[PDB]
Formats: C-alpha cells, structure tokens, sequence
C-alpha cells in the first residue's frame, strides 16, 4: 500500500476521484472504496514487478517518490478507457519510465522518512575466498 | 678468586643463583616471528640494542626453528666442532707441579 485514498484525493482532488470511481450513479455521489483499493493494488503490483530485482518486496516503509508513482498509476488505472493522447496516459508513461530507470540502476530509491531502503543481496555473492598461507601462521 | 679478580665466596656455591627466581622457570616463549614484518623486525633489533634482549632471543629461536636451510647450516657448523678431539696442556715450560695439575 504505497498510496491511500487520502493521497489520491490530495493529488487529484476529491471531485475527480468521485467522478472516475462512481460507476453506478449518474451524476456521481460517493467514492467507491473497493474500486480505488483495486486500482492502488494494481499500481503496487506493477511497481513491485519493476522493483523486485533490486530491493526486498515487503517494504517496511514507502519512499515519497514511490508514493507519487503509485498515485499516478492508480489514477491511470481508474479509467476504463484510456486513449494514447490522454494526458493522464502520458503521466503514467513518464512514471513507468522513472520505474524502469530505477530498475536499470540509473536512479536510486530515495529516503523513506530518514533511513535508506533495503537493497537485496544480489551483488553481495562471492564464492568464499580460499587464502590459506596468509593467516599469520 | 676468579680470573677477573672478583672475590670468590664458597658459601654461595651451594645453591644456583636462579633458584630464588622461581618466576623465570614458569615463562613461555612469545614467538615473535609469527606475523613479522620488516618494520617489526627493525623495531625488535633497535630495542635489543637498548637492552631488551628477550624479544631478540625469542625471535632468534623462532628463526632457527622455522628455516630448514639456516638450521642445517648452523647444525653442520656446530657438529664440526663437536667432533674435534681435545686435550689439556700445561703452560709454557711448566714445572712438575704444574704438569701434575694439568
């Protein structure tokens, strides 16, 4: 859960979330929590797809850039039909580009609140090191 | 007296000098050759120059033990002496009493 309904409302205003989330009432009246939850879950799943090879999956903290990316992807997911030239689609593409840059080691995952994220041990591995005759015998 | 002229007292000959130093007999060598670097060797030699012969002696013992070529050379040199016949001779143009003493 890198973003919440509060984050979506704050980033896109409550009116737009209501309009793109209420599918049964015309005009919209309330925000459907289930739809928003599914959209946020899908955004988190995509982000994990991008970040699985460099960091641990169950992150204990959410970096701020991760919050922005999740909010953007979740909003893009709340559109049933999304054309290519829709600006929301372009924002989603830019965020996906940021994610790909992070995955390819060109961008670093920033601070969460004060501490660093938790990188995986992929680079750590070395055989073991056989150096007998060099132990001050 | 001795050759150097120091007075000799037969009272002190009953017991070894080091008998009253039971602490020495319980010591163990520190093996300063292990983990030895040129700086450490230079410090050991310089300190030995100043009166600290313990570290130098232990280092020499380790050096003798850990080098087969050096040990073989020293052993050969010493065994050369150990195999020589020896005799005690009286002084120049010695008298009968001196010959008997010899």
């Amino acid at each position: 859960s890198y973003c919440t309904l509060a984050d979506l409302i704050e980033q896109y205003s409550e009116q737009k979330i209501r309009e793109v989330s209420d599918r049964v009432n015309k005009p919209a009246t309330t925000i459907d929590t289930v739809i928003v939850d599914r959209a946020i879950a899908d955004a988190d799943s995509e982000i994990d797809l991008h970040l699985h090879g460099r960091y641990q999956l169950p992150l204990a903290s959410v970096p701020t850039a991760l919050k922005r990316i999740a909010c953007g992807l979740a909003y893009a997911n709340l559109h049933i039909v999304l054309k290519e030239e829709n600006p929301v689609y372009k924002t989603a593409e830019h965020l996906r580009k940021l994610l790909s840059g992070i995955a390819n080691g060109k961008l670093s995952l920033a601070l969460d609140a004060d501490g660093k994220p938790a990188p995986v041990a992929n680079t750590v591995q070395i055989s073991e090191g056989r150096n007998d005759w060099g132990a001050d015998w | 007296v001795d050759v150097y002229g120091n007075p000799i007292r037969t009272q002190q000959l009953r017991e070894p000098q080091t008998s009253r130093l039971a602490g020495l007999a319980k010591e163990f060598a520190q093996h300063p050759a292990k983990g030895l670097t040129p700086a450490k060797l230079a410090r050991i030699l310089v300190e030995a120059e100043q009166g600290n012969l313990q570290a130098q002696a232990e280092l020499f013992m380790d050096m003798e033990e850990r080098d087969a070529h050096l040990f073989a050379e020293m052993s050969k040199r010493k065994r050369a002496i150990l195999g020589l016949d020896w005799a005690v001779e009286p002084p120049r143009n010695a008298s009968a009493a001196e010959k008997a003493d010899a």
